[PDB]
């Protein structure tokens, strides 16, 4: 790895400079995020572009068709007809304006889920708590595939990246070993499995469209039941906070409220703001703590909020039985929290791999973590 | 003491007004029960809620906290005033 | 009113839950109303200042500083929260309660012409009425508190006498005490009215009784100046659904519908169906009819079954 600094987009000049480094070390192949922003602003001026791939476009993150002709300098950038490559997705409904743009004799491969004129299309494909199996049929011929990215999001990415090996022809079977390699991208879904009854997801979304897009995305995976750790930074897009209770309330069984960023805001006051979306308050729901009862929500859903975040994840974790599926948001692969001004060194990553290490020992114990008010042996 | 410190720091002392006057309520509600000792224990409850009804009414119309019962740092006596017991 | 006085934004201190104090007496207390509609927290958050501003946030802080925004300025804390129907059997209780204490004082002489067997069957439903979950002889219970001129002709009739009564002569001939004396803060201020507030028998909580009291109010509260939340008219409407009384549906509509409120339309799916289940047809077509007037779509589930109804009848 390296630490550049990860400032958004970095200077123009800046960005070409670990480029002669890389270059420097010997390094033969480039990727990287074509950030909308990041071309439009001429970041990538003078960088030889050799694969463009177009995932997908839906401008949910300004402009409605210049945003798109924004996207398309990537390929308008594409001049050479004959030795660099095109890879498009079908399903897009831009996709056909995205492959006009720059010469139009550039080769495409094109990959889809549903048009099975498609060159890779999935034949089978089955989702499943802990791996996802697609089998593929790319004109080479038929492939198979079974990874770690847990979702139809992201046989997107499969689907791209088998598709990417046809552009530049990669053997079938080489592949094969590419993407079975790959098993957790930090914080984009990533699947964190230490041999148990059921996975633990650490998530980035902050968002409430990326929260309710994750949620319902875990759904088809067909969970005996969800578990949300959701938070939200301080004095930062504070009208954001009741809806991220609203959507995780509904789309879960159990939610976790928890203080993502406090920095100097107060931890509970964010809970509040929380709260507000189903209608409780911090006092009301202390209340409830007296009595060691938390009355389940309107639809039957369990709402446990806890504002110490090391606690929380932790907590999670042990709540899951057989089945389950537990996953956490709004930090992802951000390795610190922010309390006050100091950035504590605080990773979801190492919380959910140690809950699962100690669970057993805490229910060995006799420890009842099934709902928040844990019956310890000696209780009532 | 860090127990009864921060116990003393959380009462809501609003709270605590309430609920002992509906206990005081409650009890002289049943009235008489035909047992002496009974009837003794039942004075002993109430005037218990009276006087910390009367405590608790005291604190929030003053500025003295009730944590100060718990005190975290000690005053020392002038050197003059304990010349070479205490 | 009689002074044009309008009610100030402190008498009118929003509550948690959204109901004022047009609504927050009814039986469900602190408890969310049941508009038609799924409520819109979401604009609540906004319009309290959630997105930059400030909010008042419900988290219970450390100190002595009320966090109930309606405790602000009265010097402990607000009144323990009590509904009418609450109230009115605190005042039923209190009333026997006295009732009691004065036959225990006497007994016999108070009824007069009762029996002792009598005197415990008038004791027994007195004993049960308190804390409770026939000749009625307890009409003639008379109490006199405040009656100043009752107890003064009860005190007329070395060591002071042994007995009560010879004990207030020696006083009236010895000048320790004497009826000139004997006087309250009612009669020297000429507080006729206090007496026909005291010595009455409190009428018992109907529910009837309790929304005829919210319209009462309501209209008052808008002819103040003061503005009823969406969630008060839909609480004193619910109060006016468990019990039936058909008749008080269309005013409380029509003072909900002028200050713009429109209630949910599953809500009024229940209305109408309530103001023709038990055969009350008659003004349960003006529910429907002004409502339409003021720009409310009804749910044709309910217009067809009423334009059913209709010709049920005929």
């Amino acid at each position: 790895k390296m630490d550049s600094p990860t400032t958004t987009s970095p200077d123009a000049v800046l960005v070409q400079s670990m480029m002669a480094k890389m270059l420097h070390n010997g390094t033969e192949a480039l990727v990287m995020e074509a950030s909308p922003q990041e071309l439009a602003s001429g970041k990538c001026d003078e960088v030889d572009f050799d694969i463009a791939v177009f995932t997908n476009l839906t401008r949910e993150d300004g402009t409605d068709e210049e945003y798109r002709d924004a996207e398309a300098k990537l390929f308008a950038r594409m001049v050479d007809p004959e030795r660099h490559r095109k890879v498009v997705n079908i399903d897009d409904p831009n996709a056909a304006f995205f492959v006009q743009q720059g010469n139009p004799d550039v080769p495409v491969v094109t990959f889809a889920m549903e048009n099975t004129k498609a060159d890779v299309h999935p034949l089978k494909f089955e989702l499943s708590l802990f791996e996802t199996q697609v089998l593929v049929n790319t004109p080479q011929g038929i492939l198979e595939i079974s990874s770690g990215l847990l979702g139809r999001h992201n046989i997107y990415n499969i689907l791209a990246a088998v598709a990417v090996g046809i552009a530049v022809g990669a053997p079938l079977e080489d592949i094969v070993r590419g993407v079975e390699e790959v098993d957790a991208v930090p914080g984009r879904c990533e699947l964190i499995d230490e041999e148990q009854a059921f996975g633990v997801i650490v998530d980035h979304a902050n968002t409430p469209d990326g929260l309710s897009r994750l949620l319902d995305s875990v759904r088809e995976l067909k969970p005996r039941r969800i578990i949300t750790v959701i938070g939200c930074a301080g004095e930062n897009e504070r009208g954001k906070r009741p809806v991220m209770t609203k959507i995780a309330t509904e789309k879960s069984d159990v939610t976790m409220l928890t203080s993502d960023n406090p920095g100097n805001e107060d931890p509970l006051d964010i809970l509040d703001d929380m709260l507000s979306g189903i209608g409780w308050t911090m006092q009301e729901y202390l209340k409830h703590g007296e009595h060691d009862y938390y009355p389940p929500l309107s639809n039957g859903h369990r709402l446990f909020l806890h504002d110490v975040r090391r606690v929380a994840v932790r907590c999670a974790v042990a709540m899951g039985e057989e089945g389950d599926m537990v996953v956490v948001a709004g930090k992802g692969h951000e390795s610190y929290q922010l309390e006050g001004d100091k950035k504590e060194f605080y990773d979801d990553r190492e919380e959910c791999r140690e809950a699962l290490q100690y669970v057993d020992e805490l229910h060995q114990a006799g420890i009842d973590t099934s709902e928040f008010p844990w019956r310890l042996p000696e209780s009532h | 003491a860090g127990a009864i410190r921060e116990q003393l720091a959380d009462l809501d002392l609003r709270i605590i007004i309430e609920n002992s006057l509906v206990e005081w309520k409650q009890l002289g509600e049943e009235g008489p029960t035909g047992n002496e000792w009974e009837d003794r224990k039942i004075v002993r409850r109430k005037d218990f809620l009276v006087r910390r009804m009367e405590l608790a009414k005291h604190f929030i119309r003053t500025n003295i906290e009730p944590e100060w019962m718990v005190l975290c740092l000690l005053p020392v006596l002038p050197p003059e005033l304990r010349p070479i017991d205490i | 009113r009689r002074d044009n006085q309008p009610i100030p934004p402190r008498a009118m201190i929003m509550s948690r839950k959204y109901r004022t104090l047009v609504s927050s007496w009814i039986e469900p207390l602190q408890e969310e109303a049941e508009l038609g509609y799924e409520i819109d927290y979401l604009a609540r958050y906004v319009e309290e200042g959630g997105l930059t501003g400030e909010r008042k946030r419900w988290v219970p802080r450390r100190g002595k500083t009320p966090l109930d925004p309606d405790a602000a300025g009265f010097i402990y804390s607000n009144p323990i929260e009590t509904s009418f129907k609450q109230r009115c059997l605190e005042d039923w209780k209190v009333h026997h309660r006295k009732l009691l204490r004065t036959l225990q004082s006497e007994g016999l002489p108070v009824l007069g012409d009762a029996s002792e067997s009598d005197y415990m069957r008038v004791m027994e439903r007195l004993r049960n009425i308190i804390k409770g979950p026939v000749d009625e002889l307890i009409c003639r219970i008379k109490l006199h508190e405040g009656d100043t001129e009752f107890w003064k002709r009860r005190f007329l009739g070395d060591w002071f006498p042994e007995e009560p009564f010879e004990a207030f002569k020696e006083m009236r001939e010895r000048k320790v005490f004497d009826v000139s004396d004997m006087y309250t803060i009612a009669d020297v201020w000429g507080w006729t009215w206090e007496k026909d507030f005291k010595n009455k028998t409190p009428r018992r909580w109907s529910q009837e009784w309790e929304v005829e009291l919210a319209i009462v109010l309501m209209a008052k509260v808008i002819e103040l100046g003061g503005v009823p939340t969406i969630g008060d008219c839909a609480v004193i409407l619910r109060a006016a659904i468990r019990a039936p009384m058909p008749s008080s549906f269309l005013k409380i509509l029509q003072t909900t519908h002028s200050l713009g409120y429109a209630f949910g339309s599953p809500l009024y799916d229940e209305i109408i169906t309530l103001c023709l289940d038990l055969g009350e047809l008659d003004a349960a077509i003006a529910i429907v009819a002004d409502m339409e007037t003021t720009g409310i779509t009804v749910p044709d589930q309910t217009l067809d079954k009423v334009i059913s109804a209709r010709q049920s009848n005929e």
